[PDB]
């Protein structure tokens, strides 16, 4: 377990896409590291109201979220190396609309 | 409106007083030329919610493809929270919108 | 899969307090026996909530302004006399409002 | 109050200019003859966030078998949300308490 996730709270208000927080993998120490993110917000709907910037870790929101009606988002970020070999777990992200 | 049921506006709407699962609600309305409730605003909804109590109520709306009614639209306002991913059905109490597993017993609004 | 949860909506005199019956449909192949695990459950604050383990009755002990958890995550979980499971845990999200 | 500190009744508060992880957070405010906020009730808390913004600054706070400050006493007021279990140090902005990562670089607040 190297996952370090920053406390996500949403904004208020522009330009989509905005940065969330930067997540990371400490592994990225070790070798190159890929992100990604799946769950609701992600590839499930609503879908892509959440994407990440595969080579940063930058979470991003893509839509002024009074765009969308659910309370809380269970996301999973994802990583892996070149080869697709996953260097971490899964890890579960939950984002509380305030 | 029909015995035993509610005059709000240019509609009738029927509050049941016995629980049913999603499709049974569903299927109830239906009987009687009516819809599981498919709520149009906040008003309608705030009103509806005066008449209701902590227990939850079967509506007209799933989660096919995103929260949408049943009369295909999807949802565009207000907010529906979740504790488990299979609650695919939604419901409402007074405080607000919920989902539910559909197979739960609940009771229901029809709507004419 | 078939966990089956119903809306769970948070309330004090009465305690414990049910909050909602989940149950697996496997119950109907055989006796399930259920229990739940998580913060809130049976790490600290421990016991907030409890569940009935031939029932699958969830319920609440405490006023919940006595603890400091915006949302509880749970799982629960369901097995057969043998012990084995008869579906994989399901996350349960209890926010206090 | 040492220069750029903020006095409020007897306390005096620092309130960083730049991100450090909460480890490093601990040892900048030892050095200074303080101690990383442990925030003594609801009443500081909302002194406190009048002078915060939307972005995340440690406190003397850790979940170690429960939320509790760093002078061994649990959280015993308001109410900490968390996005992931592996966020175990806290921290706070104007609109409450949210649990990091311990790694993660953020602004600070020490009390004197």
């Amino acid at each position: 377990m190297d996952w370090v996730i920053p406390p996500i709270s949403l904004p208020e208000n522009g330009p989509f896409p905005k940065n969330l927080v930067q997540i990371k993998s400490n592994k990225d120490k070790e070798g190159k590291v890929f992100y990604s993110i799946t769950g609701q917000g992600a590839d499930t709907p609503p879908v892509g109201v959440f994407i990440i910037e595969r080579e940063t870790g930058w979470l991003k929101v893509t839509e002024p979220l009074d765009r969308e009606r659910i309370a809380t988002y269970t996301l999973f970020s994802h990583a892996v190396s070149s080869n697709g070999n996953a260097v971490e777990d899964p890890m579960e992200i939950l984002i509380t609309v305030t | 409106c029909p015995d035993r049921w509610m005059k709000y506006g240019n509609h009738c709407y029927y509050f049941s007083v016995e629980e049913k699962d999603w499709n049974s609600s569903l299927e109830f309305c239906l009987a009687r030329d009516s819809h599981l409730l498919v709520i149009t605003d906040n008003q309608e909804m705030s009103l509806l919610q005066v008449f209701l109590s902590e227990a939850f109520s079967w509506i007209g709306l799933r989660n096919n493809s995103g929260w949408r009614w049943e009369d295909g639209s999807p949802l565009n306002f207000s907010r529906i929270s979740s504790n488990s991913f299979v609650q695919t059905c939604g419901a409402i109490n007074k405080n607000g919108l919920q989902a539910s597993s559909c197979e739960v017993p609940l009771h229901w609004v029809c709507k004419k």
